[PDB]
């Protein structure tokens, strides 16, 4: 019967929204993980420089 | 990560220098002893050039 159609039409949009709102909750997690990697990959590299310099200095000394 | 990087260099910028101290003085001793036996030859070379 019609109306039960209208109620089978909402419980459908209200999964579309809940599908859209948990396909961003990953996108946030992806870009946050792809951030942290790069926020620690540059840091890894920095310590080498700050250490490559410090030991050379200590060789010369 | 820094916590295990700063203490890395310190445990090397001690071992490395501390090794140099063993190298430096052993090479100080190594320049003296070569000089101190073949020495009168130098004194000779000098004296022989002052009394002319």
């Amino acid at each position: 019967k019609l109306e039960a159609i209208l109620s089978q039409e909402v419980e459908a949009e209200i999964q579309a929204l809940l599908q859209e709102a948990e396909a961003k909750a990953e996108a946030v997690k992806r870009e946050a993980e792809e951030k942290a990697k790069a926020l620690l990959q540059a840091r890894e590299r920095a310590l080498e420089a700050q250490y490559r310099a410090a030991l050379r200095r200590a060789e010369s000394a | 990560l820094e916590a295990q990087y700063r203490e890395r260099e310190r445990a090397e910028t001690e071992a490395l220098l501390a090794r140099y101290r063993e190298r430096a003085e052993a090479e100080a001793k190594a320049v003296r002893e070569k000089a101190m036996a073949r020495l009168d030859e130098a004194v000779a070379l000098v004296l022989k050039e002052v009394l002319p």
